[PDB]
RNA sequence: AACAAAAAGGAUUAGAUACCCCAGUAGUCUUUGCAGACAAUUAUGAAUGCCAUAGGUUAGAUUUUUAAUUUAGUCUAUAAA
């Protein structure tokens, strides 16, 4: 069917993406009737409280609070599992990873691939990468688990900063020359999926809808896209409260 | 033994005489009268009864005809569905 | 070719060309039909192309020049063999009326044949035995005969309680002043009476035809 | 592995319709009528039903809605579909009440189906765990092969001279090599029974020439070989040297799925008269009087032989609605041809009065106006 | 879970695989009475008939709904046509939701190619973007060619090919329910499905009725904002030109 | 399918103040109404009664002898819920209109108390005691007490199962015994032949049940014990019940036409 | 034996070689040669590769031999053409 779609030369890229978006939504046989949103509600709320810091030490500290008995979050089973994972991940990778997630939010897409080319170059020289790959993939788990440069995160003192070394360009590594000079700070066309907090927020801060009326605003705007009612309903369960009673609903922040 | 064939496309599927064209009920009585005259004679007395039956025929009224049979209407509904088609 | 030339798949191409220019050369074209821009980006789908249909059963490998390649194939499931076995051992199970009318098509969402024959939404029927048998014959590794006997015996004990409850339910109702209407045994006989009479009238009126036509066969009209 | 559309159709209701089973077998060499056909012994198609709100619309879950004139008005909505769409673009259907209501009328008799007996009446249910079994082990011996009711091999006495030749040519002839192996497995039991009976004071099981001689030894005793041949081909027992091998095994379950009661050993507690001696009588219709000198009666839609004992001797056009007789259904069984045969017996006098009293037909009611 | 009057009282906006299967939309005709051209929509064979693929019916139905919604969004005249006996309540309800025309009796041959004879004395009216009747078109409505539908939704193409052939000549797009024996070349947008079931015809028709209703709502909402989603037709467009000419003639005089 | 619906004022959670413990009402309604509905579902799972309502199944399976077992579960579910639906968390003051008809028909509200309570114990069997409203086309509204047996229904459309008089201790050779026996066969014969004994109005507007008292053992055996020694038992159960009646709602459903 | 060009007779008819009738020889049949012309036709040379269906029918084959599937023939009615 995509092969049959013959656009006009004078159609903008927006019109072309709209024709393909409407064509993909015709072959949808519905989402599972019983499978529920995995990262939603309690777990989704916990992620926003535990992964909002700028230090992996504080993140793990917050997870221990959730896993503790009596935590009002109710995600004890989830928090305990994530902790058992982070301990196995490379401690250096966690610092470098958490650092780029905070910096990449202000980078351009073209500037991103250039910085990562420098970062990746530093990992080839590092010890964890060569050890993790040789121990897990080449050995297929044999010879026991991996052995990172620091045995754990406790070896890295608070004042230590093992990230800046990776975010510093190396003059011996030429800058990555891209195939074109295009770039942008945010995806120009990334609103063809389900509505997220950004979409629901804009609709609330713009209009004055209600609990049920707001859900129908998206179910109609997306022309019956499977999962909109479940997604919009979840977003309101977390980031929306009856600030005006049953009349309308606003965000919980303020 | 084979089964009935599937009729080819016809211009119209119908029966010629829908209602049975029954015969005059007395033409049989006259034959009986004519049968006695051949065996018992004309001016005989044995045929005196059959003659009375023959005279009773024409003195009685003619039964009214039956309503038309709607067979041909239903044959025309199922023609294309029962045969190989309909000729134009 | 008695058929006519249908160009329904090219209404847009034909309509858009007729609207491109004006018949009065030297003037701008008039406004096109209102539907032209509506289906501008919704072209028709390909038709009349014969694809290789879904093969519900393996095609004959020994065939060297196979025919009927573009012919849809028969849908067959492992349960077809089981349904035929059960309903042939229990022909009168077909007399129990079954409603094949669908309600919402969501029957298979509450069917967990690991529990037993009694499921949600569907009645206890020969289908339950086939589904229960198939589950045992696949999960518990039982054989066709072993799984058949198990699901088959569970099915009998349930039917027995259904028949024992009708009799007892009516017997106790009368012990406390409960009366009922006519039953099929009585209603069924009355219908036979009314139909038997119709036959008696036909036979009585049809026998008079033979005896009269028979006696009149001889030409005894002379009255000697 | 299957698309979501194909997954729904599989569990669909219309896809769960059972295939049309072959009709009840009749005399193969006997003549019949092909134009007209009456009710069959047992049903072959599934009876369908709808909701009262849907029947008024003609919707029966089929391809098209059915005509209202021939499907509305009656009490029990029942329909039999022969073809969901025929060459006339119509759903060839018929009423299913001839069998749908025959099942309800039979179950109203409240009688089980017992195993056929020979002529000490001992009515044994057909659902017993020792007799009602179909899964057997290769070690299954002969003494326990009579309890079964479902055999893979045919009944040699029931086949025609033509069907028997086709069987000998296409079923038993290409099984010679397999049968020789079946003997070797027995030899494994013959050489171990005598070699392991003294240890408490397996054999090679693969031979070529020893088998040829063992079979010759059995030529003096043909009975021990037939039991060995029948056990391999899974043939139903024929003669005693027990499980009613007269007419052959049943082509269906001994109950045929018409009744699932396992006994009639119970008493009916009457509201005023306490428990009863026998089950309530049932009125029957007389068909084909003696004057064949045997009479036929219609009980609950089934035809049976009249009681061993008038109205059943000579036809009487004066009787309205035909001659009718009150009787009691003693025993019900399913023969080898799939038919349901009832051993009817004449009903008592007082019982017919008790039954007529409830329905309001008794002339002199046994209660109130019965001084003696 | 099911009420026979549900497809009319509250038709669904979109049809799922379960709704289509429950409505008997997958039951084709006998395998012998099949148009081998439309073997592309057949899933298999069972019970002696052809089974239409549920995925194929759903995809084609969601596509037709888009066509109905856009034609109604651009101010087009739609015509729902179901002529079989028990299809009058279905077609009338669908046309009501979409603010369209209905036809439940035998189509008169020539009502499109010969509309001057058959639709000569039927009254019309001129309306603006808000469907408000405009005054001052009395001279136009008297000397005007009758209207033809901008879209035709046929619920039984097999039974009326005269209607569909006139749409092919008049260059009018059409939507049809194509059963296993129907020729798919008769319509522009096919909906492979059982056309003999009043339960499947009510679902398909109700879904297309919601599409038209959803399209009319957007057209009238854009009008309140002062945005017209259509342009004056060529018929009325010419009237404005010669109308100003008569005013231009009197301009000097 | 038929599913269990919540109670009036969260009786399942707290229960009545001094009539039934939260654990008793749980075993009486939740653990029983659910048990009846599970069996009711299996009987109508593939029939026309699959989506019909309880009262609709009652009137439709009243006379048919091949559906008496379906009637029991449908009638029991309807009668059981009818009992809890008329209970109040706090005693209610009897309205003036209802307080008048009760005195005019039964003489005094206290007389009606002993009549219903007396009938519950005098019946010696699980059943329901109803407060019926009878109004013939020509006669005025009149209240009476009807006592049904195990699962009998009071509605006139289901008179076939108006099980209100046992046959083991009411039909005998005594003078009054023979009279009951005659009425027994007169009903069975009239119902069988289709004739109607008591002409009724269309729509079953003759009898309109207003109040009910469930005397089954599962509702009081646990709370009020067996009753040995005069303490508790089925007697006290009927007494405490009389205090929690929703006379406000009872008067409503009665629809006593104003004529004062 | 029978049938039957020819020859001949009797009728019919305006006339009647004729059509009809009473009879009747070659010839048809057997064996051995000659002869080679036919609406010797499917008004269609033989052969090969290929193109979508439906309903019958003929001789098999396979199968859960009910009835389906399939190989090779033949006919009917259609699609694309
Ligand atoms: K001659
Ligand atoms: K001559
Ligand atoms: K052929
Ligand atoms: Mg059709
Ligand atoms: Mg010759
Ligand atoms: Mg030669
Ligand atoms: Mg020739
Ligand atoms: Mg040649
Ligand atoms: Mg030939």
């Amino acid at each position: 069917r995509l092969a049959e779609l013959t656009p006009r030369d004078y159609w903008t890229i927006e019109q072309r993406l709209s024709v393909i978006n409407d064509t993909i939504e015709e072959f949808s046989t519905g989402v599972p009737y019983d499978e529920n949103i995995e990262i939603g509600g309690k777990i989704r709320l916990a992620i926003d409280r535990c992964f909002k810091y700028d230090k992996i030490d504080e993140i793990i500290a917050a997870l221990k609070e959730e896993a503790a008995e009596g935590a009002k979050g109710g995600v004890q089973s989830w928090a305990k599992n994530t902790l058992e994972e982070l301990t196995q991940r490379s401690p250096t990778s966690l610092h470098v990873t958490l650092r780029q997630m905070r910096l990449g939010k202000s980078w351009g897409i073209a500037h991103t691939f250039k910085r990562e080319h420098q970062m990746a170059a530093k990992f080839m020289k590092s010890h964890d990468f060569n050890e993790g790959v040789t121990a897990l993939l080449i050995d297929k788990g044999a010879n026991g688990p991996a052995k990172w440069k620091p045995a754990s995160l406790d070896e890295i003192p608070p004042g230590a900063n093992i990230s800046e070394d990776y975010f510093r360009n190396d003059p011996e590594v030429p800058v990555l020359e891209l195939l074109n000079d295009r770039s942008y700070m945010q995806y120009p066309y990334n609103k063809f999926g389900l509505p997220n907090d950004y979409d629901v927020k804009e609709a609330i801060e713009k209009g004055n809808f209600t609990r049920e009326k707001l859900i129908d605003h998206f179910v109609e705007t997306r022309r019956g896209k499977q999962g909109v009612r479940e997604a919009v309903s979840d977003v309101l369960d977390r980031m929306a409260v009856r600030s005006k009673g049953t009349e309308h609903v606003q965000w919980k922040k303020e | 033994p084979n089964k009935p064939i599937r009729l080819p496309p016809l211009k119209q599927l119908r029966v010629r005489q829908a209602n049975k064209a029954e015969e005059n009920p007395c033409i049989a009585v006259m034959s009986s009268v004519l049968a006695c005259w051949a065996s018992a004679g004309y001016n005989s007395a044995g045929c005196a009864t059959v003659e009375n039956a023959l005279r009773a025929c024409m003195d009685a009224p003619k039964p009214a005809p039956k309503p038309n049979n709607t067979i041909n209407y239903h044959l025309s509904r199922f023609q294309e569905r029962l045969t190989q088609g309909k000729s134009k | 070719g008695k058929g006519r030339i249908f160009q329904a798949a090219k209404v847009y191409q034909r309509a858009s060309e007729a609207a491109a220019t004006n018949i009065v050369s030297g003037l701008p074209p008039r406004n096109p039909p209102l539907w032209l821009k509506a289906i501008e980006s919704i072209p028709p789908a390909e038709i009349n192309t014969r694809p290789y249909p879904i093969q519900h059963s393996p095609p004959n490998p020994r065939a060297r020049k196979p025919r009927n390649l573009f012919r849809p194939t028969k849908i067959v499931y492992p349960e077809d063999e089981l349904r035929r076995d059960f309903y042939r051992d229990h022909p009168w199970e077909l007399a129990r009326p079954r409603m094949i009318i669908e309600l919402d098509g969501k029957d298979a969402r509450f069917l967990d044949w690991s529990k037993g024959l009694r499921q949600r939404g569907i009645p206890l029927s020969g289908e339950s035995v086939v589904q229960r048998q198939l589950w045992l014959m696949e999960n518990q590794g039982m054989t066709k005969q072993e799984a058949y006997d198990k699901a088959r015996h569970e099915f009998y004990k349930l039917r027995q309680l259904e028949q024992m409850e009708r009799r007892i339910a009516v017997e106790e109702a009368r012990m406390v002043g409960g009366y009922f209407g006519k039953d099929l045994l009585t209603v069924g006989m009355e219908l036979e009476n009314k139909t038997y009479e119709s036959w008696k009238k036909w036979a009585t009126t049809e026998i008079a035809r033979q005896e009269s036509a028979r006696a009149s066969m001889y030409t005894n009209v002379v009255d000697n | 592995g299957v698309s979501p559309g194909g997954a729904l159709l599989r569990t669909s209701r219309m896809f769960s319709l059972p295939p049309v089973i072959p009709p009840p077998p009749g005399n193969k060499l006997q003549m019949i009528s092909e134009r007209a056909s009456a009710t069959e012994a047992y049903p072959t198609h599934q009876v369908l039903t709808t909701f009262e709100s849907s029947r008024s619309r003609g919707d029966w879950g089929l391809k098209r809605p059915l005509p209202l004139k021939s499907t509305t008005g009656t009490t029990y909505p029942m329909v039999k579909v022969k073809e969901m769409d025929s060459l006339e673009q119509i759903t060839d259907f018929t009423s299913g009440t001839q069998h749908g209501l025959t099942l309800k009328k039979f179950q109203a008799l409240n009688i089980p189906i017992s195993t056929p007996s020979e002529i000490r009446p001992v009515q044994r249910s057909v659902f017993e765990a020792d007799t009602d079994v179909t899964a057997f082990s290769p070690d299954e011996q002969i003494q326990e092969a009579e309890k079964r009711w479902k055999f893979s091999g045919p009944w040699l006495a029931g086949m025609t001279p033509g069907e028997f030749k086709e069987y000998l040519a296409k079923t038993v002839r290409p099984k010679r090599a397999e049968f020789r192996k079946f003997i070797q497995k027995k030899i494994a039991a013959q050489k171990t029974e005598a070699a392991n009976r003294e240890l408490q004071e397996k054999p090679e099981s693969i031979t070529d020439d020893e088998v040829t001689e063992y079979l010759r030894r059995l030529r003096n005793d043909n009975q021990v070989l037939y039991d060995l041949v029948g056990q391999f081909l899974d043939l139903a027992p024929l003669k005693p040297p027990s499980p009613y091998g007269g007419r052959g095994p049943p082509i269906t379950h001994p109950s045929a799925g018409i009744s699932y009661l396992r006994t009639a050993a119970y008493l009916n507690n009457h509201p005023i008269y306490g428990p009863q001696k026998s089950h309530p009588p049932v009125q029957a219709r007389v068909l084909k009087p003696r004057r064949g000198n045997d009479a036929k009666i219609g009980v609950a839609g089934f035809v049976a032989d009249g009681p061993l004992g008038s109205v059943m001797d000579k036809f009487d056009p004066s009787i309205e609605g035909g001659a009718k007789l009150w009787v009691n259904v003693d025993k019900a069984t399913v023969d080898s041809t799939g038919r349901v045969q009832l051993t009817v017996s004449d009903a008592k006098a007082t019982d017919v009065l008790i039954a007529k009293e409830l329905i309001g037909d008794a002339r002199e009611p046994i209660f109130g106006s019965a001084p003696k | 879970r099911y009420i026979p009057e549900q497809y009319l009282r509250n038709p669904p906006s979109d049809a799922s695989l379960e709704d289509l299967m429950a409505a008997q939309a997958h039951m084709g005709h006998n395998t012998s009475l099949w148009n081998p051209a439309n073997a592309r929509y057949i899933y298999g064979v069972r019970q002696g008939i052809h089974i239409i693929s549920l995925e194929t019916t759903a995809t084609h139905l969601r596509r037709a709904a888009r066509v109905v919604e856009e034609v109604a969004y651009r101010g087009g005249l739609i015509l729902f046509v179901g002529t079989r006996p028990g299809q009058r309540p279905i077609v009338v309800r669908a046309a009501e939701l979409a603010k369209a025309c209905h036809l439940f009796t035998k189509w008169r041959p020539g009502t499109i190619t010969n509309r001057e004879q058959l639709l000569g004395g039927v009254p019309l009216t001129v309306v603006d973007e808000l469907d408000r009747p405009l005054s001052g078109f009395e001279d136009h409505l008297h000397d005007r060619r009758p209207l033809a539908p901008d879209l035709v939704v046929c619920l039984n193409p097999k039974e009326n090919m005269t209607l569909l052939y006139e749409c092919s000549l008049a260059k009018i797009p059409t939507i049809g329910i194509i059963d296993t024996n129907t020729n798919p070349s008769w319509v522009t947008y096919q909906i492979p499905a059982n056309d003999d079931s009043l339960r499947a015809t009510a679902l398909i028709s109700g879904v297309l009725g919601r599409a038209g209703e959803r399209g009319q709502k957007r057209r009238l909402e854009a009008a309140q904002r002062g945005v017209v989603t259509w342009k004056t037709p060529a018929d009325v467009q010419g009237y404005f030109e010669l109308a100003s000419a008569r005013a231009a003639d009197a301009r000097r005089r | 399918q038929h599913y269990l619906m919540p109670l009036r004022d969260n009786f399942e959670q707290e229960g009545i103040r001094n009539f039934l413990s939260p654990g008793s009402v749980n075993m009486a309604y939740t653990e029983y109404q659910t048990f009846i509905l599970e069996k009711l579902n299996a009987l109508v799972v593939g029939t026309d009664f699959e989506q019909k309502d309880t009262k609709s199944i009652v009137l439709a399976t009243a006379r048919d002898p091949e559906l008496a077992h379906v009637f029991n579960h449908a009638s029991m579910a309807h009668n059981n819920h009818f009992f809890f639906d008329h209970l109040s968390p706090v005693p209610v003051k009897m309205g003036d209109k209802l307080f008048y008809h009760i005195n005019e028909n039964f003489g005094s509200v206290d007389t009606l108390r002993d009549e219903m309570i007396g009938t519950a114990v005098s019946m010696f069997g699980p059943g329901f005691v109803w407060l019926v409203r009878t109004q013939l086309p020509g006669q005025p509204v009149a209240l009476r007490v009807m006592a049904t047996y195990l699962a009998g229904s009071p509605y006139p459309g289901a008179h076939w199962r108006r099980q209100e008089m046992d046959a083991q201790t009411s039909i005998g050779s005594s003078p009054q015994g023979l009279s009951n026996g005659q009425r027994f066969f007169e009903r069975s014969a009239a119902g069988f032949k289709g004739n109607k004994l008591e002409p009724t109005a269309p729509g079953g507007t003759d009898l309109i049940p207003i109040l009910c008292l469930n005397t089954w053992e599962y509702a009081w055996l646990r709370e009020y014990g067996t009753g040995v020694g005069g303490m508790g038992g089925k007697l006290a159960y009927a007494q405490s019940w009389w205090n929690m009646i929703d006379w406000a709602k009872v008067e409503e459903e009665a629809r006593l036409e104003t004529r004062i």
